[PDB]
RNA sequence: CGGCCCGAGGCGGCGGGGGCGACGGGCGGAACUUAAGCAUAUCAGUACGCCCCGGAGGAGAAACCAACCGGGAUUCCCCGUAGCGGCGAGCGACGCGGGAGGAGCCCGCCCCGAAGGCGCGCUGUGGGCGCCGCGAGGGGGCCCGAGGGCCCCGCCCGAGAGGGUGCAAGCCCCGUACGGCGGGCGAGUAGCGCUGCUUGAGCGUGCAGCGCGAAGGGAGGCGCGGCCCUUCCAAGGCUAAAUACGCCCCGGGACCGAUAGCGGACCAAGUAGCGCGAGCGAACGGUGAAAAGGACGCCCGGCCGCUCAAAAGACCUGAACCCGGCCGGCGCCGGCCCGCCGGCCCCGUCUCGAAACACGGACCGAGGAGCCA
RNA sequence: GGCCCCGGGGGCGAAGGCGGCGCGCAGGCCCCGCCGGACCGGCCUCUGGUGCAGAUCUCGGCAGCAGUAGCGCUACUCCGCCCCCGGAGGACUGAGGGGGAGACGGGUUCCGCGGCGCCUGCAUCUGGCCGCGGGUGACUCGGGCCUAAGCGGCGGGUGAAG
RNA sequence: GAACGCCCCGCCGGCGGAUGCCUCGGCCCGGGCGGCGACGAAGAGCGCGGCGGAGCGCGAGACGCGGUGCGGACCCGCCCGCCCCGAGAAGCACCGACCCUCGAACGCAGCGCGCCCGGCGCCGCCGCCUCGGCGCCC
């Protein structure tokens, strides 16, 4: 009885939603993410999986701060400001 | 032959940018010929179509003269009075045939402010050409 | 359960209020052939792991 | 359709904090007879859009008071600071990089750059 | 590759009118035994060879000459052949519609 | 009780921290594999783990190379054997020569002594390419659902790159060619002894621990001691260029064409779905020129017919395998007109030898294996 | 990449599909009829991801077998009129319940009205299925507080770091 | 014998999705550029449309607000709205603002609590205020 039968003693919850990543990947006892390694101050990155790590990165998200930011130098007057600041 | 190099000739970039254009090229690409007589008026070879404009169509087996009810820019055409699919009862509602800007010649064009302005400066732009050729 | 901490409570109110079809209107208005919303989930067959 | 920020511009404090508070109570209003029309309906939308016109006018103005009233101290609130980013605040001055020694300076000013042709 | 650097000399070529893009260089002996009776183009003229015409260094190093003041000539024919090179330069030399040489200076 | 010295709490201004599938710098560091076994060797000073900048970074103005009728900081490109090694398998620099680029300098030390950046400092400051806009020039006759088709006569051309338009368009429309704005010289050091790693460096290429520890010193591809010669000045610091590169934007191609090409051409792909978790991860493109997306009548879903060139009716074409209704008849080769007579084991494979009771193979479609350096 | 004698074949019908004759020892080629509805080549020189019966090959479709094998928990019947609802009868679960309620897990499955396209391996007018509206109220119940076994933090210490 | 099965002498139907033609996509080369963050980044959560599920976008000023220019008739359905020598729909470019919770994440915690009526995190540099010492001296 180490299948079927074993199979109906599970009314646990092992991981939670992390705070940080948002996955249900918290573990509840443990206090630490398997996915994205929180609350280490930096974030869990390997270079055996890049698949991994293209699921999650820069740019999977809105990049609200530097979409703006890099129009605004491409094509907007911030260098001209730079040199006004660096006279 | 082309000299330009930032303009592409590649079929794959010319279809897409046909498709997907913005609103105001769109208008500009849905534009049709004036006719001999506006022609020698205003000076001018082409203008973009619009409501209130009278059209002579040819080519198509549509043919006939009528006014601009409807433009349709997400197909590129144009729903000309008159023109229409044959319908079945005798009671049922007109149902127009698209019409496609470059299938006519406009006869009577539709004036206002802007309409006047904009050609006075085409006419002026043209003729800086013709001073410097 | 009964005994809910808020967070969860959120998490699942919504899953709850995007479960829903595409409006009929929209459909008209989009012009789509597509119809059904593949988002969607029954109770019975899930395992939302919220 | 609805109020101008122009028409906003130039008028007291007061006479836009009430307008506020009028425009607050109406979509209040407004939303209490949607949840219980044509004209009913679009003025709900262009309500939302005058009540944000109207906070719109009330930060300007109180953006451009505070800006005056810290023009000329040495210690500026970061809000009213140059539009820079991170990198550009650290980098030095462009005086700072081509400051040069003395003995260097001297030597510099002595022979100075020179245009000259060479034949053939 | 080849076009940018063209690109590249240009663009200083007419920021230093009428300057040319080389200075001048000395002639030297190359190393081996082998290389033995042929001469090529060095870095830098030394102190001795500008002591012979009177210039120093930084007065050369203004009107255009590589001055190399690690080089220590080996003989006297170095210097006799070297001064004559400084000497028909200062010579061929004008200093303010004017020509801007091209390509090594004195090959 | 004050000064100086060494500390403690608070306050103000300023700075740091995290983020990236490349390029760059510093550390730690395998095994598979090859040697036809396997220990040294190789793979490889690689994978991977940790730390750190930038638009480049690192390196850099000889304690250099050489042996010449000598060169002269750093980087990068072309070019080519000394040597290391169970001296096996393997491994491996560089100078001279031709080019790209080219640029040089200052602290300590010594003299003056607060002349300084003055609440500090005499335990030493200061001096010696992108933004705009104009833009030429074809009709007439047949026929088609539709003229970009066929026949006959023309125009523009600094523009016959191309995209669209109901069928192959320089002249039906956007574009294309021709132009305007912004523009006096470094000490727990050098070196040496023992030990560990590393290198082509071989009685030591470079590093390090510990013990010892200098004064004129370093180097000259075989050790030790002596005399010479040639050539440099370590143990402190700054520095442009020529060089390298993903993400994102731009252009091009003898590349792929929906089981191909990225996993991902489809209003919602790292999506739906699966795993406690780390993580794994699909399938699905195409009506028609126009939705014109199906009249009227009759039965009680069907029939008639309607739009359209055409149902192309949930859609381009629409093969095979397999099946239903009507009609005809009852395996390959050969002769004969036609159901007789004659001949004929299941291919592919390993094998001395296969029809084998040796193995693979129900059927059908599409894909599928000696190319490149 | 070229040529195709007033500038190669094409809605007066391209490629592909289904039958049929002819040519070639053969690999294969050519023509005709019907479907289809927009592109295609013969000759010279150049290039390659260039030819299938098999790999317990990969992906997709699919046959015979075959209307075959198969569909614990005692039980339903008559009438109104379906296994649903009502009335009458006959039984069962048998207080460690096929009863009444909580904890965990699920997440709207809850309620009312409507319905049968999918599901409800038979049916259905039933329904945890589908559509549309709704719905959980605390000074006194629990959580928040306390501490258990534990876990973290601490001038600092160590390690090439993490 | 019929029928079943099989072959096709031909004519129609199914099931399936090959072949042909097409392509807003991939891949390769080259050129640019090299532009984040305590002034709160990258990323995550939740919410926002007149009828609004997904994705894009936005942030309680929420399917967006203002300023300067250009542009000049539409706005996919149903509704509104605009329409004019300027009255201004679609669209474009810069600039100014708004910018909920978590996150280097900053009063503690993660959804519950404080100390105090301004507000209240760690490290470092330079100043300054207030102080300790049987350190050296007076
Ligand atoms: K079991
Ligand atoms: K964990
Ligand atoms: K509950
Ligand atoms: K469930
Ligand atoms: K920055
Ligand atoms: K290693
Ligand atoms: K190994
Ligand atoms: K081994
Ligand atoms: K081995
Ligand atoms: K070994
Ligand atoms: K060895
Ligand atoms: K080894
Ligand atoms: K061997
Ligand atoms: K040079
Ligand atoms: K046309
Ligand atoms: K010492
Ligand atoms: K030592
Ligand atoms: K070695
Ligand atoms: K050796
Ligand atoms: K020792
Ligand atoms: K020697
Ligand atoms: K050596
Ligand atoms: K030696
Ligand atoms: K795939
Ligand atoms: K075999
Ligand atoms: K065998
Ligand atoms: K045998
Ligand atoms: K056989
Ligand atoms: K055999
Ligand atoms: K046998
Ligand atoms: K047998
Ligand atoms: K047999
Ligand atoms: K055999
Ligand atoms: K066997
Ligand atoms: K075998
Ligand atoms: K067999
Ligand atoms: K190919
Ligand atoms: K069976
Ligand atoms: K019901
Ligand atoms: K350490
Ligand atoms: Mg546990
Ligand atoms: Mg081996
Ligand atoms: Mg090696
Ligand atoms: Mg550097
Ligand atoms: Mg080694
Ligand atoms: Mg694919
Ligand atoms: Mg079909
Ligand atoms: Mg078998
Ligand atoms: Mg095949
Ligand atoms: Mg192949
Ligand atoms: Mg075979
Ligand atoms: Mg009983
Ligand atoms: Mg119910
Ligand atoms: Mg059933
Ligand atoms: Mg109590
Ligand atoms: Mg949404």
């Amino acid at each position: 009885s180490k299948g079927t039968a074993s199979f109906g003693k599970r009314h646990t919850r092992i991981h939670g939603s992390c705070r940080r990543c948002g996955k249900h990947s918290f573990h509840l006892q443990k206090h630490e993410c398997a996915s994205c390694g929180y609350p280490s101050a930096k974030m869990r990155r390997y270079n055996w999986s890049y698949k991994s790590l293209r699921r999650r990165t820069q740019g999977t998200g809105s990049m609200s701060h530097m979409r703006k930011v890099y129009r605004a130098y491409n094509s907007g007057t911030l260098k001209a400001n730079a040199r006004k600041y660096l006279a | 032959m082309k000299l330009n190099s930032a303009v592409t000739a590649s079929r794959r970039k010319c279809r897409k940018a046909y498709f997907t254009a913005n609103a105001e090229t769109r208008a500009k690409m849905m534009s049709s010929r004036l006719s001999k007589e506006l022609r020698a008026e205003h000076k001018i070879k082409t203008m973009p179509i619009r409501r209130g404009d009278i059209v002579e169509i040819f080519t198509g087996g549509h043919k006939g003269t009528g006014k601009v009810v409807e433009v349709r820019r997400r197909d590129y055409k144009i729903c000309v009075e008159g023109i229409n699919q044959k319908a079945r009862n005798p009671e049922a509602k007109p149902v127009p045939y698209p019409i496609h800007p470059s299938n006519c010649i406009i006869k009577e064009l539709y004036m206002n402010g802007s309409r006047y302005r904009a050609i006075k400066r085409r006419q002026e732009r043209n003729a800086e050409r013709l001073a410097r050729i | 359960t009964a005994n809910k901490t808020l967070s969860r409570k959120l998490r699942l109110a919504k899953k709850t209020k995007t479960n829903k079809n595409i409006p009929r209107w929209v459909i008209a208005k989009d012009h789509l052939k597509k119809t059904w919303n593949y988002k969607r989930h029954h109770w019975r067959r899930s395992h939302l792991k919220l | 359709p609805g109020l101008k920020a122009k028409d906003l511009v130039g008028l007291s404090q007061e006479d836009l904090q009430r307008k506020l508070a009028d425009l607050k109570r109406e979509l209040l209003s407004l939303r209490t007879m949607k949840a219980t029309v044509p004209e009913r309906i679009a003025r709900f939308r262009v309500c939302k859009k005058d009540v944000a016109r109207v906070l719109t006018v009330i930060n300007q103005k109180a953006r451009d008071e505070a800006r005056a009233a810290f023009e000329g101290a040495e210690h500026i609130p970061k809000t009213f600071r140059p539009r820079l980013t991170h990198a550009m605040r650290c980098q030095l001055t462009e005086k700072q990089k081509r400051l040069l020694p003395s003995k260097l300076m001297k030597r510099k000013l002595q022979f100075p750059k020179l245009k000259y042709a060479v034949k053939v | 590759r080849k076009i940018r650097r063209r690109q590249t000399r240009l663009q200083k070529a007419k920021a230093i009118f009428p300057c040319p893009l080389q200075k001048l260089r000395p002639s030297v002996t190359r190393c081996s035994q082998k290389f033995n009776l042929t001469q090529r183009i060095g870095r830098g003229f030394t102190l001795r060879e500008l002591q012979g015409v009177g210039l120093s260094a930084g007065k050369a190093r203004q009107i255009g000459i590589a001055v190399d003041p690690r080089r220590k000539n080996k003989s006297e024919e170095s210097v006799a052949r070297n001064v004559a090179r400084l000497k028909e330069y200062l010579s061929k030399v004008t200093i303010f519609q004017a020509i801007q040489h091209q390509g090594v200076v004195m090959p």
